[PDB]
């Protein structure tokens, strides 16, 4: 009946003055943007047609075509920036914030989905669609003693807006739209639905993101243990962001490091560094250096934990961006460990993949390996065994590499690698 | 993912 | 030491 219009027939009806004719046309869109098959947005926008839609919103007296609107808006929304910068230009927010008093839960619904859209477009319409009051309203279709009253669909499209208002970084969202928004999010981290608690940590990790102010305000809420319980999660959809938060916060203070450490976050490692999703292992891994480059008492720590031999395995063989960071790992740890700390990290077979990166087409990795090939002789120095140092090197052929570096295309390289040459061979 | 298409109710 | 983001 109302499937698959030419654009001249929406056109013509939706300009008829008759509103059931025009509800018919509405439909008519609707249907022909949320085709499986390219959407034809650019000819509904050139028709002409989103300031009626952008109307409909407002006929309380039909909610029928309120919701229609709503559905073929949000389609447009869901296009390009330029394509979203319609909607918006069309008065579409203040007219879907209002939507999101409907008495009609499937068209609220359709409001946060749709401002969902527009929040998720960049920094700037993030900034807008706060700036006309929409984080009031948001939140109180949340306001119910048990969240799990509300139905999983709605649930989910609205943690999945909050989690929009959350994202872009610069500039990052107001200081004051986040200190309101977190204890609603804290609450969804305890929601029991893998797709709820995938976007709340998806959020978390987005505010995480950024100066240490802000990590401040995410771990004074003490979601830091909740965070390490998603991590160690099954579904991947989940450990991904929970992953990806933890790490934010251990790039910050060594207070806010160990409030990580000390909910036990380390006893998952041993699993994250040898999952099979590349992603996971570099994430993972990154984490590890910025725990590394912490205090004695925290490098500790992951000695104790035995996971010195897995950023050895790590080093040894995983993909390049993960070796990268291992570099990273193992450099950090030799800048602020113990002698003994340094000597266990060469016990535990440190040397012998170490150089066989000293081989890669980076430069970028070649300056961490050198430097980190230093710390370890000084280490040596201080203990009087750069004799029996300087063998294991040879040995295993990292001298044969370390010579053919001082003919390299880069300045601190060539100097960094006959440098070693002259105090130790 | 950033933006979502609603293809069905 | 400590790398971002």
């Amino acid at each position: 009946g109302t499937v698959n219009w030419s654009v001249e027939d929406i056109v013509k009806g939706i300009n008829s003055n008759n509103l059931e004719s025009q509800l018919q046309a509405t439909q008519a869109a609707r249907k022909l943007l949320s085709r499986e098959k390219q959407p034809p947005i650019d000819n509904i926008i050139r028709a002409g047609l989103i300031p009626k839609f952008v109307s409909f919103l407002g006929k309380t007296d039909c909610s029928p075509i309120q919701f229609e609107s709503a559905w073929a808006l949000t389609n447009i929304a869901s296009g390009t920036s330029e394509q979203t910068k319609a909607v918006v230009d069309g008065g579409a927010i203040p007219a879907f914030i209002s939507l999101l008093a409907s008495p009609h839960a499937h068209i609220s619904e359709q409001a946060v989905w749709a401002l969902g859209n527009i929040a998720g477009d960049g920094s700037a319409f993030r900034d807008l669609v706060i700036k006309h009051g929409a984080i009031d309203p948001l939140l109180a279709l949340l306001a119910v003693p048990d969240l799990s009253t509300l139905a999983c669909g709605y649930l989910r499209n609205l943690t999945w807006t909050l989690s929009n208002l959350c994202r872009n970084k610069n500039p990052a969202p107001p200081l004051d739209a986040v200190e309101q928004i977190l204890p609603t999010l804290v609450r969804l981290l305890h929601h029991n639905d893998p797709e709820v608690l995938a976007d709340s940590c998806w959020a978390i990790s987005y505010l995480t993101d950024g100066p240490n102010e802000r990590i401040e305000m995410v771990v004074k809420k003490g979601v830091v243990p909740q965070l390490v319980k998603l991590l160690g999660a099954t579904e991947l959809p989940i450990v991904t962001p929970a992953l990806r938060a933890i790490g934010n916060i251990v790039t910050g203070t060594d207070e806010q490091t160990q409030k990580v450490i000390d909910a036990g976050a380390l006893a998952v490692f041993p699993s994250l560094l040898t999952n099979p999703k590349t992603n996971i292992q570099k994430e993972a891994t990154w984490t590890m250096s910025n725990i590394t480059a912490g205090r004695q008492d925290q490098i500790q720590q992951v000695v104790n934990h035995g996971l010195v031999p897995f950023l050895v395995g790590v080093l040894s063989k995983a993909d390049f961006k993960t070796q990268k960071e291992a570099a990273w790992a193992i450099t950090n740890y030799t800048s602020g460990g113990t002698v003994e700390q340094i000597v266990y990290l060469v016990h535990c077979g440190i040397i012998e993949p170490l150089m066989n990166l000293l081989s890669a087409k980076d430069t970028k990795i070649i300056q961490v390996i050198l430097d980190a090939i230093s710390n370890i002789f000084q280490a040596a120095e201080k203990l009087g065994e750069t004799e029996k140092l300087s063998i294991m090197i040879e040995e295993c052929g990292g001298l044969d590499k370390i010579e053919a570096l001082q003919r390299h295309e880069n300045e601190s390289v060539y100097k960094a690698s006959l440098n070693l040459i002259e105090k130790y061979f | 993912g950033k933006k979502r298409r609603k293809l069905r109710r």
